[PDB]
């Protein structure tokens, strides 16, 4: 469901996919918007923020 | 749902765009340049798809100001140009803008300049004379109604006079439709010609599309696609004959190869695109007429250093169906038009359809300045006195013969300060079949320079103390 | 939610010129940064 949704703004993953910018801010910035949700496994959030 | 700028490297520009926003190829695209000294609207033709949602496009206008990120917004389809009865009268550029009329023709009817050429079911040969007045053309190189005419050459051999030439002779009492495309050509040629087309009143039944030397290359590529589009718009929604004179054809070619490396392609022999033979017939071959639907073409093809072997006029000879080529030996010889007859060539000379007395009297002319030209190189060692008799006479008779073949055209009054005129056809057959009899083997070859019938050539003989 | 992730990405740009020359020779220099050049 992460990819689907991901794949369907890809604003959002381009701006995660900038290497550039200090992995740390990304990070927070998914657990903050994406990650950090009631219906998340916490497993999956940490796979998908490593 | 927009693009931005990645990578600017002249006349062409990398676009990114997002996942299933590409455009197609060939799509139009919009930029701005903001800087206030060149502002303006950048239009870019989609060329390449290279992958990971980037495209190469070809800017039409300068890039000077272009900013790396800036948003570009796709148009959804291809460059297109007005298209009516409008157009005529009026002068537009390859993005089919107004020129004299800034605005004028936003409302018309548009098509993409990109098509598909005629189905090969609907080709049709022509064979009919196209009778211009000019001696040499007439006997030499007749000209098809309804076909592909094209005139050689290298630069300033007198192309261009004699397209505005045939535009006095053909366009000044066609019946039809007249569309000349200026494709990469000096602006004060085509400023001259615009004034010269009002002042005949012709202009009303013509439409001119420029795009300029100082164009970028993209313009020049898609300058001649304009034009061709509104002519066949002309040819298959008006149903009436057009003419197309497009002036310099080679200019197409030699802007794609501009941008040939800067497109990521590997040259070709001669410097030129891989891709040269392909687009040049794609052009071509959409310049055409179809069964019952005329359009009479003149071309100007410039032949690069005075070399006919070169790729791009090698490659542009398949695609006509008469080429005059001019020289630069017979202009450096004071005649004009500066016509190599033993080089130039007509899909209907022959005798079915020029009649017997024509083309008898055209090969005997070619032979006899193919004899003479085999004879140069002696009479400049040896002298003419080595000759036989026989050679001696035909030495006579092709120096008179080549200096007949030059005429005073209209379009050159502005050069020679002489008057041009017109020969019908029959006139100069039977004026030629008089020459290669030795019928006029006593007036000076004087007499025969720059004139038009028997009756020029009677009175510059009686003006020179001969006479027939 | 689609909305929210908006005002997400927002924020980040919000709590989110000057060029080096990164090499040169022959009259030719490349300049890293400037992406306003
Ligand atoms: N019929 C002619 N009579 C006299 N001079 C000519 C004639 N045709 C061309 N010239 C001279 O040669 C020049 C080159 O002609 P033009 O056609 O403009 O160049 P190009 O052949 O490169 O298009 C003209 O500007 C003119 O001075
Ligand atoms: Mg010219």
């Amino acid at each position: 469901r992460f990819g689907r949704v991901l794949d369907a703004e890809p604003r959002l993953s381009a701006l995660l996919s900038d290497y550039t910018t200090p992995a740390e801010g990304r990070v927070a910035l998914l657990d903050k918007a994406l990650t950090g949700r009631p219906g998340v496994n916490q497993t999956a959030a940490a796979l998908l923020s490593q | 749902t927009a693009g931005r700028v990645v990578r600017i490297t002249g006349p062409v520009v990398d676009v990114e765009f997002p996942r299933g926003s590409v455009p197609e190829l060939f799509n139009a695209l919009h930029a701005e340049i903001t800087f206030g000294a060149l502002a303006k609207t950048l239009t870019l033709e989609v060329a390449q798809h290279l992958g990971d949602s980037l495209v190469r496009c070809i800017s039409m206008q300068p890039t000077d100001g272009l900013v790396r990120g800036v948003e570009v917004t796709d148009t959804g389809a291809s460059i297109s140009v007005p298209v009516g009865d409008g157009v005529k009268g009026h002068v537009f550029n390859a993005l089919g803008d107004c020129l004299d009329d800034p605005g004028y023709g936003k409302d018309f009817e548009h098509w993409s300049i990109h098509r598909k050429p005629p189905a090969f079911s609907d080709l049709e040969p022509r064979t009919e004379m196209l009778e211009t007045g000019l001696k040499v053309v007439d006997l030499l190189t007749p000209y098809v109604r309804g076909g592909k005419i094209a005139l050689f050459g290298g630069a300033g051999v007198g192309k261009t006079v004699l397209i505005q030439e045939m535009i006095n002779r053909i366009a000044r009492n066609f019946g039809g439709t007249s569309v000349f495309a200026g494709v990469g050509e000096r602006t004060r040629e085509g400023n001259d010609l615009w004034v010269e087309l009002a002042d005949a009143n012709v202009l009303k039944d013509t439409a001119l599309v420029f795009g300029q030397m100082d164009e970028p290359p993209g313009t020049r590529m898609r300058v001649a696609l304009s034009a061709l589009t509104m002519a066949e718009f002309f040819r298959d929604e008006q149903g009436q004959d057009v003419l197309l004179f497009i002036d310099n054809i080679f200019r197409f070619t030699q802007a794609g190869s501009e941008v040939s490396t800067l497109l990521g392609r590997m040259p070709s022999a001669v410097g030129y695109q891989p891709t040269l033979a392909d687009e040049m017939g794609e052009l071509q071959e959409r310049i055409t007429s179809t069964r019952g639907r005329s359009i009479t073409s003149m071309q100007a093809v410039y032949v690069p250093a005075d070399d006919y072997t070169d790729p791009a006029p090698a490659t542009t000879f398949a695609h006509l169906d008469a080429t005059t080529e001019l020289s630069r030996a017979v202009f450096s010889k004071g005649i004009f038009p500066a016509v190599d007859p033993l080089a130039s060539s007509s899909t209907i000379l022959d005798p079915a359809i020029v009649g017997d007395e024509h083309y008898r009297v055209a090969q005997e002319v070619i032979r006899i300045l193919q004899r003479y030209k085999d004879l140069q190189d002696i009479i400049a060692i040896l002298g003419i006195d080595e000759l036989s008799e026989e050679d001696k006479q035909l030495v006579n008779r092709a120096r008179r013969i080549e200096r007949f073949l030059s005429q005073n055209m209209m379009a050159a009054e502005q050069f020679t300060g002489q008057p041009g005129s017109t020969v019908p056809l029959k006139e100069t057959i039977e004026a030629f079949d008089k020459l290669t009899k030795g019928e006029f083997d006593h007036l000076p070859e004087q007499a025969f320079f720059l004139i038009g019938g028997l009756d020029d050539l009677a009175k510059k003989a009686e003006s020179l103390g001969a006479k027939l | 939610s689609a909305a929210d992730i908006e005002g997400a990405i927002e924020d980040y740009v919000s709590s989110f010129e000057i060029g080096t020359v990164i090499d040169a020779g022959d009259g030719i220099a490349h300049v890293e940064g400037l992406p306003s050049v």
